[PDB]
């Protein structure tokens, strides 16, 4: 079973894909080659981008899929067995990229921005959420303290209305 | 107002209280919104059917916890909403605040007062979907009621229980039908008689915010908002405010009746509720089903009016009797939710176009209508005595259901025809004018008897008023026992015709 | 080791739970999720592949947080068997609703289990007396058979059941048993009251009445199973006892209607008047499966309360077939004010033939079809011109028919409530021939008015007399 | 009178409304949000040991 | 209907016939045969090629008599002809 | 045949309510949704295609004879009133009351013929 399920829409290649590979060792071997994927998309703005569009050809498609895979053994491991499936099952999984990357902190990273009344984009890479969580929050308080504005705390408005309305 | 001030306060500290202790971290963000309906990923956790607290301030319930995107329907206007706004899990199924307090307030969908009068205390506040009692613990219609108006009320009952249904065509007043009969509860009610007391608590599904204020103004000035609490859901408030508005009814007469008091409901137009139902299910993803409406149609409207029973002496023989209000275009008796609910309710009195313009401010068609128990749970004086005029009723019915183009056979059909429309003529109970259990049999009874018969029909309209006062002011012992001996003996019947003989007379 | 499922997915009524392992629950099979309130055991429906098998709710579904772990029984919801049921008024998961603990059964047998088997099946054309005049003459009840009284919305489907229980039940001669699918909960509490007082099932004495309410407050996948449930109880009374065993649904229209509201959210493209994908297929399986076989017989009372008040509506279409004596009651006979509405002209049994219940009862009833068929294919005629308009013979004709069509209706024991008088059970010997008599003409100058609400022509003559003591 | 009574209370609920938004206009005016920041760091930080 | 238009014709017992104590009730107005007495014993063709137009005629005269009075004798004759054949 | 031969090459359809039988049951059998009639969208062109098909020409006239089978009186049916209404003469052959003794068992009265002229 893995982590937890990504809910599909598309997810269900890359749902697949992290199971199979954690069959196997195939986690930082699966997530670089991916890394490597989609930086390569990323470095080719046409071609790798327009590359990914409904129009392409299955010929094309899997011609496509080739080629990207061609930068040397960047597409190692199952990940090209997967680009290749995707080639004519589902023609765009630059979400599925994002999707594996999910899988892999969720594997191995997990944390996501806390909220509540702050805006803050952090990150608490730890499995344990009981204690570094202060940590994290203080340390990204006092350290950089960039752009966390939720403008104002909801409560402002929940007062507001209490008065207003008797 | 220093009151607004220290309210302010209090509010403000229970909301930095929820603050300190937010507990929420990976609670749900709306993808997207629409048609009151908002799709919200996250929310890992939430039970199905828990309201769900979304920033913009309006809530919503959460209906199809689908897998991942758990939807939620929006209880107020989109023009706040957005998405991506947090939603808050509110950790309880939807809920309404409920209780004897509530009287004479108008309260919201989940019951937020809307008048201006402040909060209304709470006796429990219990889920909008409730289990009915079942077998054991539900009962006969041992005891009866009075439906005010005359209103072929005699005729059919309206007993413990007993779940009676309505139709008619825009602005046909069946909601005027309702608020007689809830004016009704203020000739026991407004006594000090549980076992007579029916805590009537009427509804407003989806009606323009004008008839409201009538409504309000017609409960008032008559005295009626001492014991109608009217929950409302105004056509511009959202749909699922008016979807989720009669099980707040039901969570009202869930918190009156369990406690032991027999009360009374009456739903209002629930046509409304079922388009809401159809906009909750055929706008958010749900397919439809017969008649272009949501296939569970006859489910809302079971789990509506199942509620409603009578239940035993083993849970305090306290009733929660229903009047669930259908609505058709063109009167339409054959149509999808009113056949439907016609098979739910116990009773159906149907209310025309024609008659609706044709003869009767009540226009209620006596034959058309029809109660599953006439004599079990009947005005004791309506049947304990005038059994005989019951039947005399269904008879003079069926005799007026052949006077259309036939000919004079013999002088017995004649004599029942003038008679049985004389006695139509008069019994149609006047708009907000509930007076009843004192002279019902009268009418057929001097029919039969020969004392109103003997009448002009059109004079009826004031004869009656007539006898009434005369049985009132100089048959007042009598009258009054016949009001409270519970049935008219054959030596009542005596006095009554002596009183008949005056009433005659002067 | 045990088997648990995390449910996935609650949508309306059907849930999907996504048992992550190997031996996944069969289908038809029953599902336990433990909500706080009890045990919301599910009908596992359809394996909708990748490990997720949706469900449909055996109670409410309210609340199920997403994730909650489900046990699995394995096979179907075993109904507890056995003489203990009667007297108990067991709900649709079998847990017994009479507020008098646990029925001690000796077994329980599944719910869904086999139909009787093709070469089974003991072809029979005893007629079974219940004394209403429709079905006195009209239609005669078979014995031991599947009697089905499909009939409009309350117009008189639950009063004829009623009557017809208050009848049969008494000299039953076996152990019979009520099911109710969708019951109007005043009218359950009703049946069971009657049941009560009319010793049918004697609360601390011997019982011949189990029961299985359905009543329509439950959820939808409730309402289905429940008179599968009644029919799984009633074949295990049926084999196992070996003893007539009169079994009686209410409102079988209403298992269709469950099946239709659970379909659509099931993922079922919807069907002929929005109708559920598989009506026939499933009204079958839960219809054929009523038979009185050799190993036992079974009266099987199953009314289905026709959508719309038309009979044309595709669910009391497909109910009509798998029915055998056909007891139509429509608003149109009712609005003429009899009271026992049945349908003459429409309303047949084939269980009536030349040597079923007599030759002469054939001609007597052929006769008064043909009357009535008349009657009403005059009636446009009629109401354009009048009865003066037409033959002395077609008037002749139509007077009798109007005397024998309000004759059709009679006083019922348990409908006193509404007629008032006390009910009427007419002899069928003495009724066939009280007809005969009637379009023969040894009564037609009785009263019109004193031939409605009355017992036989004995009866008739009797009001006449009283008329003319009164009306003068 | 007492109609009158009703409307200015009313009326008093909407002006305090009315100037609670120039209230909340100083709130943001105002750099009291830095003295917000704090308290807020101090609030989280106490919620998340909570437990 | 598409069975009608691809079924040899019908024999559409109507419910009003077997109502009107015709048992079997072959509704012949309402029936309907495209193979006809080409396909038949001509022993019954030489009085089936009566009984067709006499069961015409009845249906001409049905209404007439559904009125309830007299005629001719044409349309009397025949009222008599249909109801006996 | 008629632009070959250019001779009047007559043209007879055997039953054109089956063609359009057939044709409803292509759309819907077709993943396409048959709403142009309410129950058939595909209904217009092809029927519009069918019988513009049969058409006159400077070189000379194919002639068409459609058979519009009457389904018992199907009045409603908007594709059979678009046939009726898209032809120019017609005969009228009633089983009832008009092949009563009668071999060409054709109606005179209810039959029309628009060339009709003096």
């Amino acid at each position: 079973p893995p982590p937890v399920r990504l809910f599909g829409v598309e997810g269900t290649y890359a749902t697949a894909l992290y199971q199979a590979a954690a069959k196997n060792s195939s986690i930082d071997a699966a997530f670089q080659s991916l890394q490597k994927v989609e930086s390569t998309v990323k470095k080719n703005p046409k071609l790798g981008h327009l590359l990914l569009n409904p129009a392409l050809s299955l010929k094309d498609r899997n011609s496509v899929i080739d080629a990207i895979v061609e930068t040397h053994k960047n597409l190692d491991g199952y990940v090209v067995n997967l680009l290749k499936v995707l080639s004519e099952n589902n023609r765009l999984g630059c979400f599925e990229k994002i999707a594996s990357d999910f899988g892999v902190l969720n594997d191995a990273h997990n944390g996501l921005l806390k909220g509540t009344v702050t805006s803050a984009e952090p990150l608490d890479p730890k499995s344990f959420k009981r204690i570094e969580k202060a940590l994290s929050a203080s340390k990204l308080v006092g350290q950089g303290k960039s752009l966390k504005l939720e403008n104002v705390v909801k409560p402002e408005i929940k007062g507001g209305l209490i008065v207003e309305l008797g | 107002k220093a009151q607004p001030t220290e309210v302010s306060s209090i509010l403000e500290e229970r909301i930095k209280g929820v603050s300190d202790e937010a507990n929420l971290n990976e609670t749900g963000r709306v993808l997207a919104v629409g048609d009151g309906i908002a799709r919200v990923f996250g929310l890992n956790n939430i039970q199905a059917e828990e309201l769900v607290e979304f920033s913009s301030g309006v809530k919503g319930m959460a209906l199809n916890l689908e897998p991942g995107q758990v939807g939620i329907v929006l209880f107020g206007s989109d023009r706040l909403v957005k998405e991506g706004e947090l939603v808050k899990r509110t950790g309880n199924i939807v809920d309404v605040p409920v209780g004897p307090g509530l009287l004479g307030r108008v309260v919201d969908a989940l019951g937020n007062p809307i008048d201006g009068k402040g909060p209304i205390d709470a006796a429990g506040r219990s889920r909008a979907q409730v289990k009915a009692p079942g077998i054991l613990p539900r009962r006969s219609v041992h005891e009866p009621v009075q439906t005010g108006l005359k209103a072929v009320d005699a005729l059919v009952p309206i007993g413990r229980g007993q779940r009676e249904l309505i139709i008619g065509d825009r602005q046909t007043g069946k909601t005027a039908v309702a608020l007689d009969t809830i004016l009704n509860q203020k000739r026991w009610n407004n006594g000090s008689d549980e076992s007579k007391k029916l805590y009537c608590v009427y509804v407003a599904v989806g009606q323009k915010r004008s008839t409201v204020a009538q409504l309000v103004q017609t409960l008032e000035q008559h005295d009626a908002m001492k014991y109608s609490i009217i929950v409302a859901a105004t056509a511009s408030e959202a749909a699922p405010l008016q979807y989720l508005a009669p099980f707040t009814a039901a969570s009202i007469g869930e918190w009156f009746r369990d406690n032991g008091k027999h009360a009374l409901i009456v739903y209002d137009d629930l046509s409304k509720q079922a388009v809401a139902y159809r906009q909750l299910s055929l706008l958010l993803r749900r397919p439809p089903g017969r008649e272009a409406y949501p296939g569970d149609v006859f489910y809302l409207h079971s789990r509506l009016l199942e509620r409603a029973a009578k239940l035993s002496e083993k849970e305090g023989s306290g009733s929660l009797t229903a009047l669930p209000v259908i609505e058709t275009q063109g009167g339409d008796v054959s149509a999808y939710i009113p056949t439907n609910v016609i098979s739910i309710t116990d009773g159906q009195i149907f209310l025309e176009a024609e008659l609706f313009y044709k003869g009767i401010r009540p226009a209620i068609n006596v034959g058309l209508s029809v109660s599953r128990v006439g004599s079990a749970a009947q005005v004791k004086a309506l049947k304990q005595v005038a059994g005989s005029l019951k039947l005399f009723l269904a008879q003079y019915r069926e005799v007026a259901a052949f006077a259309q183009f036939g000919s004079d056979l013999d002088a017995s059909t004649k004599q029942t025809l003038v008679r049985g429309e004389r006695l139509t003529q008069l019994l149609k109970q006047n708009q907000y004018s509930p007076l009843a259990t004192e002279e019902q049999v009268p009418l057929i009874y001097a029919g039969v008897n020969g004392h109103l018969d003997g009448i002009e029909l059109s004079r009826i309209g004031e004869f009656e008023s007539s006898f009434l006062s005369y049985l009132k002011s100089n048959h007042n012992e009598l009258l009054t026992e016949i009001r409270e001996k519970g049935e008219l003996s054959k030596e009542l019947l005596a006095s009554l015709k002596s009183a008949t003989e005056s009433f005659v007379a002067t | 080791t045990p088997i648990t499922g995390k449910v996935t997915a609650v949508i309306g009524a059907i849930v999907d739970v996504h048992f992550e392992q190997s031996e996944l629950p069969a289908i038809l099979n029953a599902l336990e999720i433990k909500t706080p309130q009890g045990k919301l055991v599910l009908e596992v429906a359809q394996h909708l592949g990748e490990n997720t098998v949706r469900t449909i709710a055996m109670d409410g579904t309210e609340g199920l947080v997403r994730g909650e772990k489900v046990l699995d029984t394995g096979g179907p919801i075993s109904v507890p068997v056995g003489r203990e049921t009667l007297g108990r008024i067991i709900n649709v998961i079998g847990e017994p609703i009479d507020e008098r603990g646990p029925i001690k059964s000796k077994l329980r047998k599944p719910i869904h289990a086999d139909p009787p088997s093709f070469a089974e099946q003991s072809t029979s054309a005893e007629i079974l007396e219940t004394g209403i005049k429709v079905v006195d003459l009209l239609a005669p009840y078979a014995r031991g058979g599947k009697i089905g009284l499909f009939g409009g919305a309350g117009v008189g489907k639950t009063v004829f059941i009623q009557e017809l229980i208050n009848n049969i039940a008494k000299a039953h001669g076996g152990f019979s048993v009520f099911t109710g699918v969708g019951e109007r909960t005043r009218e359950g509490n009703d049946l069971y009251r009657e049941m009560k007082e009319t010793g049918v099932i004697n609360l601390e004495g011997e019982s011949k009445v189990a029961l299985v309410f359905g009543q329509m407050n439950e959820p939808p996948g409730a309402r289905a199973r429940v008179a599968l449930t009644g029919l799984t109880i009633a074949e295990y009374f049926r084999d196992e006892e070996g003893q007539d065993v009169l079994l009686f649904i209410d409102n079988i229209f209403r298992f269709t209607q469950a099946g239709s509201e659970v379909s659509a959210l099931l993922g079922r493209i919807p069907s002929a008047v929005g109708y559920q994908p598989t009506l026939a297929t499933d009204m079958g399986l839960l219809q054929e499966r009523i038979t009185t076989t050799k190993k036992g017989s079974v009266t099987s009372v199953q009314a289905v309360y026709v959508p719309a008040d038309d009979l044309t509506d595709p669910a009391p279409a497909t109910t009509f077939a798998h029915l055998d004596a056909t007891t139509v009651l429509s608003r149109g006979i009712s609005e003429l004010g009899i009271y026992p509405a049945v349908d003459p002209l429409d309303s047949k049994s084939r269980l009536l033939d030349a040597a079923v219940v007599g030759q002469e009862h054939y001609d007597v009833a052929s006769k008064v079809q043909e009357t009535l068929q008349t009657y009403k294919s005059l009636q446009d005629i009629i109401a354009i011109l009048g009865m003066d308009e037409l033959s002395e013979q077609d008037k002749l004709t139509v007077e009798r028919a109007r005397k024998i069509q309000r004759f059709l209706s009679q006083p019922f024991a348990v409908a006193e409530v509404f007629t008032g008088i006390p009910g009427k059970l007419v002899r069928l010997k003495d009724t066939v021939a009280s007809f005969k008599a009637v379009l023969e003409g040894k009564y037609d100058n009785i009263p019109e008015h004193a031939f409605y609400m009355v017992g036989g022509i004995e009866d008739v003559v009797a009001k006449a007399e009283k008329l003319a003591a009164e009306a003068n | 009178w007492v109609r009158y009574e009703a409307s200015l209370r009313q009326l008093e609920q909407r002006q305090l409304a009315k100037s609670v938004i120039s209230r909340v206009q100083s709130e943001l005016g105002n750099p009291k949000f830095q003295e917000k920041v704090l308290q807020q760091s101090i609030s989280e930080i106490e919620q998340l040991l909570s437990k």
